């Protein structure tokens, strides 16, 4: 099974902002220093800040979403979702607890608005907001035959419309697909004390 | 250029709208009455006649 | 019996093997379902006049 | 919250028109039958025979409760099944009425 | 079939159905251009009216 | 579950749902509280009809689940009072933006049956070139000014029928066929009695 994505959001902004930061107090316990992580490049090069004065695509910035692996559905509750209706564009970032929608304006960013899971209206309008990458792991087509090198340098393949070599080039994700992680970047993972 | 050649597809074409005409007066007939609540259109459609 | 899973770089030569695996199961259920269907042509019954 | 999960509106699960039975729901759909572009939701029934009902007249649908969404019965349209057992279940309510 | 509503006027909808009804079996051509009809496969010459 | 009337609870026989149950109960309490036979008409129900051959509909483009176009469609049906449709208006425009011409019918068309139903009037339809506006058995609507505009322009307006006046309008627009009918049915219920 997943990790259950939602915790991720609350991991992955910690990832974050970890380098940098002077004071506060980190608590982790033994049996998760054990796993080793991402290398933070591929975080902080896929993070993308939106601001208000952008001419910028509704579909550019779509497809800028799907790269980066945020899911399209369409009555947006969780966390790593994206939905459409005409102009309004609203998603779900990884790192905040709270969606928002955009209001494009002649392919310009109008508003940035917040809004509860149930309100679905304006609570208050930011300046400008941080999103990060959906998952621990890239998901464009690079990725894909990157981990279709490995499993096949490594592992045995077999013909299977569930194994998860064939799942996961069709293009979904297996349940637990988090766990064959070290098959997505071709290096020896960082043991987070980086 | 006042004789016209008719080939195989106009002829049966045509034969099959003579046959059409034939349920299509039919059904006109059936639906004439009252009782609609509980139609279908397999009862009236005949596939004898095409 | 197994050439179709050996080693090859990354490329669309890849993808080729893949998609010519696909064929040959493709190919072994249709013949597997196509002998039944003759089968089933031969040994039923025949339409007869009264 | 449990409720709240669905009430209604699953692609395969049944529902019931009183006005002629027990079906599957599909979707919605638009058509132009008339002239004037109407909504409409569409059940199927046995035989792959569908019905689209017009959005306004929503209240004649009911949500399944008989508990059968696998094997449940799939009245053939058009026939009087449904309706005997409605009269069934008319003398019944005059009865206790 | 699509069933109106008499009381409302001309033009509304009270409630559609439909389904696949089968009517009649056309022959087909072979490759060349020969029908088969009963194992004496025929041909249909054009006309010229 | 089992009969929700007779006994053997928890069966699986091929009993009819629940609510339609209660539709029947409530139907036949009627027929004890008003006397009335049993029928199964109540049912067959009809509040308002206020077709007027014009395209009212929530498009998929503007909405893109069903789920939720249903629970709004449910909602506008079941309306009350004017500020329901209000705060309807205004958590459309949040939740999408913009509202089609679509819409704004449908909404005005809601608002409208809300008024006739308060005004008195249960059955008002129409076309392109004029329409019949029917009553109830206990209307509000002045029958002196009433056949006063009935004898003010007969070719306009003719009483056809105990409850039925139809009236000929040149309405190609949609737009002036609502602005015709509020205006209309606004005059109309001004001198309610």
């Amino acid at each position: 099974f997943s990790p259950h994505q939602d915790i991720i959001s609350s991991r992955l902004s910690t990832l974050y902002q970890l380098p940098t930061m002077q004071r506060g107090v980190l608590i982790v316990p033994v049996n998760t220093l054990m796993q080793r992580v991402c290398p933070h490049s591929f975080l902080h090069g896929h993070a993308l800040v939106m601001k208000k004065g952008q001419r910028l695509s509704r579909d550019a910035l779509r497809t800028q979403l799907d790269s980066a692996g945020y899911r399209h559905v369409d009555q947006v509750m969780e966390h790593g979702e994206y939905a459409t209706r005409g102009a309004l564009l609203d998603l779900f970032p990884m790192g905040s607890e709270l969606p928002y929608r955009l209001d494009f304006f002649d392919d310009e960013i109008d508003s940035l608005r917040v809004f509860d899971v149930d309100s679905q209206r304006t609570l208050e309008e930011v300046e400008a907001i941080n999103l990060l990458p959906a998952h621990e792991f890239p998901t464009d087509k690079a990725a894909i035959e990157l981990f279709r090198s490995q499993w096949r340098d490594t592992f045995e393949v077999k013909r299977d419309p569930e194994h998860i070599y064939q799942q996961v080039s069709k293009g979904t994700l297996p349940a637990g697909i988090e766990y064959w992680q070290p098959l997505f970047f071709s290096e020896p993972l960082p043991p987070l004390f980086s | 250029g006042n004789r016209r050649i008719r080939s195989v597809g106009e002829m049966a074409e045509n034969q099959f709208r003579v046959g059409l005409v034939r349920v299509e007066r039919a059904v006109k007939e059936r639906l004439s009455l009252g009782d609609l609540d509980t139609l279908m259109p397999q009862d009236m459609i005949n596939a004898k006649p095409i | 019996d197994r050439w179709l899973e050996l080693g090859l770089t990354d490329e669309e030569k890849q993808n080729q093997l893949e998609q010519l695996a696909e064929q040959y199961d493709e190919l072994k259920h249709e013949f597997e379902k196509k002998l039944e269907a003759k089968r089933r042509k031969i040994t039923q019954g025949d339409d007869l006049a009264p | 919250t449990l409720i709240r999960n669905l009430a209604e509106l699953h692609i395969g699960q049944p529902v019931v028109h009183l006005e002629h039975g027990v079906g599957r729901y599909a979707g919605m759909t638009t058509l132009e039958a008339g002239g004037i572009t109407g909504e409409y939701l569409m059940l199927t029934y046995a035989n792959d025979a569908k019905l689209y009902v017009p959005v306004s007249s929503l209240h004649l649908i009911s949500r399944y409760a008989g508990g059968a969404e696998e094997n449940a019965p799939l009245h053939k349209l058009g026939g009087d099944a449904w309706s005997r057992a409605r009269q069934k279940a008319a003398e019944k309510v005059r009865d206790v009425a | 079939l699509v069933i109106y509503e008499r009381e409302a006027p001309e033009g509304t909808v009270k409630d559609i159905k439909e389904q696949e009804v089968y009517m009649g079996e056309i022959p087909l051509m072979t490759d060349n251009g020969t029908f088969v009809i009963n194992g004496t496969e025929r041909v249909i010459v054009s006309q010229l009216h | 579950a089992g009969e929700l009337l007779g006994e053997e609870q928890s069966g699986s026989m091929e009993t009819i749902g629940f609510s339609l149950y209660m539709e029947l109960l409530e139907n036949a309490v009627d027929a004890l509280k008003a006397g009335r036979e049993p029928s199964l008409e109540d049912l067959t129900s009809q509040q308002t009809e206020v077709e007027l051959r014009m395209p009212s509909l929530l498009p998929d483009d503007f909405i893109p689940d069903v789920n939720t176009r249903l629970s709004f469609y449910k909602r506008i049906a079941s309306a009350k009072t004017e500020n329901e449709l209000e705060e309807i208006k205004v958590e459309l425009i949040d939740r999408f933006g913009l509202l089609p011409d679509p819409a704004r019918t449908l909404l005005d068309i809601a608002r409208l049956r809300q008024q006739a139903q308060k005004l008195g009037i249960r059955k008002l339809e129409g076309n392109e070139k004029g329409g019949v506006i029917e009553f109830a058995e206990k209307n509000h609507v002045n029958p002196a000014w009433l056949i006063g505009l009935l004898q003010k322009q007969p070719q306009h307006y003719r009483l056809d029928g105990p409850t039925r006046l139809k009236f000929i309008q040149d309405l190609s627009e949609r737009k002036t066929r609502i602005e015709w009918v509020r205006q209309f049915m606004r005059e109309l219920e001004e001198n309610a009695i």
